[PDB]
């Protein structure tokens, strides 16, 4: 997943083909406050979706809900639709 | 009334207001860009030390 934010990080466009000064004071100074800031915020963007080191940790936040929920007092394995099945058997058979 | 001849915008609010905003340097692009791309070729090298291959496609021996 972190993949395919990454790829769409990829397809940001050079904001630093940009940066030189006949550019800056052609420009309003208020879209060029908002230009650096879009800058500044691609490279938070960019310098959290290639921290790779976090998602371990990220993979143990959805290890132990989900195996509370494989600790069943029924079976690992049963769900809805065969407890729901196994309910129509049972309520269709002779009390 | 000397002074009402001279123009009345200060030489400082010239500075303010031709130097605005601090200029974006060259080189931050590279060292920004350079520290992310580090772990980038960390994680997913092959041939880098804490590699995450083997914590990803585990192994099988």
């Amino acid at each position: 997943l972190s993949n395919e934010r990454y790829q769409l990080l990829s397809q940001w466009p050079d904001f630093t083909t940009m940066y030189g000064k006949d550019f800056y004071y052609r420009a309003h100074p208020e879209d060029l406050k908002k230009f650096y800031d879009a800058a500044d915020e691609y490279y938070k963007l960019y310098e959290t979706v290639t921290e790779f080191d976090s998602l371990s940790a990220l993979a143990s936040q959805v290890v132990p809900n989900y195996a509370a929920r494989r600790r069943s007092t029924v079976h690992p394995a049963i769900g809805s639709t065969v407890a729901d099945g196994a309910f129509t058997n049972f309520l269709l058979s002779k009390q | 009334d000397r002074v009402l001849s001279l123009p009345a915008v200060s030489k400082n609010q010239v500075l303010e207001n031709v130097f605005h905003t601090a200029p974006k340097a060259p080189v931050e692009h590279l060292e920004k860009m350079v520290s992310a791309n580090s772990k980038v070729y960390d994680a997913l090298n092959l041939q880098s030390k804490r590699v995450l291959i083997w914590q990803v496609k585990p192994a099988l021996f």
